[PDB]
DNA sequence: TGTCTTCAACTGCTTTCGCATGAAGTACCTCCCAACTACTTTTCCTCACACTTG
RNA sequence: AUGCGA
């Protein structure tokens, strides 16, 4: 569907937490890639006092 | 988010969507007809920033 | 929702309520007009009597499961009727007290009366361990004056007899027995309830009239059986006398004795548990969808939790998705009739093997002590030989 | 007795101030107020 | 030393009068709240061992 | 403010 064409063209959002270590320098070495690979839409229900 | 975009119809977002205003992409279907609740899904506009034009070509 | 010595009033109130719910279905069960009924009544008094006294804050009362059968029985004493065990079988059997569960009441809002320091304790605790039954009678005793307050107690020329017909039904048994007893059991006399045992150590003493003659019975068939000599029971026809016996459906005896015994104790029934003879099986899931109902009705949730539980119920709904079993004189003549043919060491083990049996049937009924019973046992046997 | 149908198993019920404001019969949370034998008068026009 | 000229940035408006019916933002944060289950709480109940006896 | 009646 083309809502999970969409988020398959978001790709991904990466950010490095200054991967200290002591190229490990200027190299990080702390990659994070967050992404989304699927989207699910559910039909509407309604459970009450929560879960159970 | 979608709710209230979706309620208010003033959608905003880093892009814009490529879209020349950010209000009226939603309509009330003002069920008063059945004549008007067809006609709704069978209306189209040619968008409210061409509303805002003077002339008429 | 009350703590301290009002709390303990309803507590004391409660307890009022129930025994007094008891004893009208005694009267329906026994028909035993005025006289049954306001016999409980000033007993209760009499009881109540010393429980103001010793106030001020005394919290000692809140009287146990067994204190109010204990005063039925002690009344019914007075009055003569019945028995303990027989009482106690046929009340379990039929739910006919009130006894196992404390929710009836009128309380709805006892309940509520929240339990300060008792009335949830009320109502259906636990079933009685050994003498334990007693060890309470014994002590109303000591708090009533029983004694010298009522005629005749523990008596019963009829407990001899529901016990010979008990099984051996061998008719010249109950003045074998009833002649030991006439012999040194309390110098031929009707055994008396035991005294208001005062001491809180309630040693056993032995005096319960019953444990007693349950004992010389027992020992009357194993002397009487041991020596007769004239050979006037024959060497095949004891074993017959049990062959007949290991088991058997219950014109609504066997039945209760089976639902007593499923109190998985000691593991005498448990077994009867296991096994559960086919259709015994069967009678017992009757008695189960008739008086067990008599179990419960969450509250609020919204309804749904019950709902939903309702609904389940929907589910399995069930319920159903010669009058064929006998009664009681019918089972007992027919046994009677299946040893209908009367006219060195096995023998000894046969009637050692006859008299377990008995020592299992009379001791299930009660607090048992399988050597108290014996200890029981022990010491008649000793009173005996100072002829 | 006043009266509260339940808007989704038809089921009449007498709501309290003491009960959860729910169909007991479903577990429905929205109930028609029932009409009842009520004098109105009418103009015939 | 003095005066002149063009362009681009900035200012202010461009139908009137009323119904509807008002709704909805929102990150950062959360303490409060509702929950399931287990654990804990207060009063009460009932039995038990030793030394000594004879 | 949107749609709309004249
Ligand atoms: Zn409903």
């Amino acid at each position: 569907g083309l809502l999970n064409l969409g988020v398959k063209d978001i790709g991904e959002k990466v950010i490095f937490d200054g991967k200290p270590l002591n190229s490990n320098s200027g190299y990080l070495g702390n990659k994070l890639s967050v992404s989304v690979e699927q989207v699910s839409i559910a039909k509407p229900m309604s459970n009450d006092g929560v879960s159970s | 988010k979608m709710q209230y975009f979706l309620s208010t119809g003033n959608l905003v977002s880093q892009s814009g969507l490529d879209l020349q205003q950010v209000s009226g992409y939603t309509v009330v279907a003002e069920k008063i007809n059945f004549y008007r609740f067809i006609s709704h899904f069978r209306m189209v506009h040619r968008g409210s920033f061409f509303a805002q034009l003077k002339t008429t070509t | 929702k009350l703590i301290g010595h009002e709390a303990k009033l309803l507590f004391l109130k409660s307890f009022q309520f129930i025994l007094k719910r008891q004893i009208r279905w005694l009267i329906t069960e026994m028909r035993f007009p005025k006289e049954f009924e306001h016999v409980a009544k000033i007993i209760w008094l009499k009881i109540l009597k010393t429980i103001n006294d010793q106030p001020q804050e005394e919290l000692k009362l809140q009287l146990h499961m067994t204190s109010t059968i204990s005063i039925l029985y002690l009344a019914s004493t007075h009055l003569s009727l019945p028995v303990y065990t027989c009482d106690y079988i046929k009340w379990i059997c039929t739910a006919k007290m009130p006894y196992f569960q404390a929710s009836e009441i009128l309380p709805k809002s006892w309940r509520i009366q929240l339990p300060n320091y008792y009335v949830s304790i009320l109502e259906g605790s636990i079933s009685p361990f050994n003498g334990q039954l007693y060890n309470k009678i014994a002590l109303t005793c000591g708090m009533i004056h029983f004694k010298e307050f009522f005629n005749s107690e523990i008596s019963c020329q009829g407990l001899l007899l529901k016990l010979v017909m008990q099984c051996a039904l061998p008719p010249e048994f109950y003045f074998y027995t009833k002649q030991v007893i006439e012999f040194e059991e309390t110098d031929i006399r009707n055994l008396t309830l035991w005294e208001r045992t005062d001491e809180r150590h309630t040693g056993r003493v032995s005096n319960h009239a019953e444990l007693r003659v349950l004992s010389y019975f027992m020992l009357t068939i194993n002397w009487m059986l041991s020596f007769d000599r004239d050979r006037q029971y024959p060497l095949k026809w004891i074993l017959s006398l049990t062959e007949s016996l290991t088991q058997r459906t219950t014109t609504s005896e066997s039945i209760g004795r089976n639902i007593v015994k499923v109190v998985y104790p000691d593991k005498p029934t448990s077994s009867d548990y296991f096994q559960w003879s086919e259709e015994e099986t069967l009678e017992f899931l009757k008695w189960m969808e008739k008086q067990f109902l008599p179990t419960q009705t969450s509250m609020e949730m919204t309804i749904d939790q019950k709902i939903a539980r309702r609904k389940l119920y929907k589910i399995f709904p069930l319920d159903r998705e010669d009058t064929h079993q006998l009664t009681f004189i019918e089972d007992l003549q027919e046994r009677y009739a299946k040893q209908t043919p009367f006219f060195p060491p096995a023998r000894k083990e046969a009637i050692g093997r006859l008299l377990t049996h008995i020592a299992s049937q009379l001791l299930v009924d009660f607090a048992i002590s399988k050597e108290q019973l014996k200890d029981c046992i022990s010491r008649i046997k000793n009173a005996c030989l100072h002829r | 007795t006043l009266k509260y149908i339940c808007a989704e198993c038809s089921s009449k019920l007498s709501l309290s101030r003491t009960d959860a404001v729910r169909c007991k019969d479903c577990g429905h949370r929205i109930l028609l107020k029932a009409r009842t034998k009520r004098l109105v008068q009418f103009e015939a026009r």
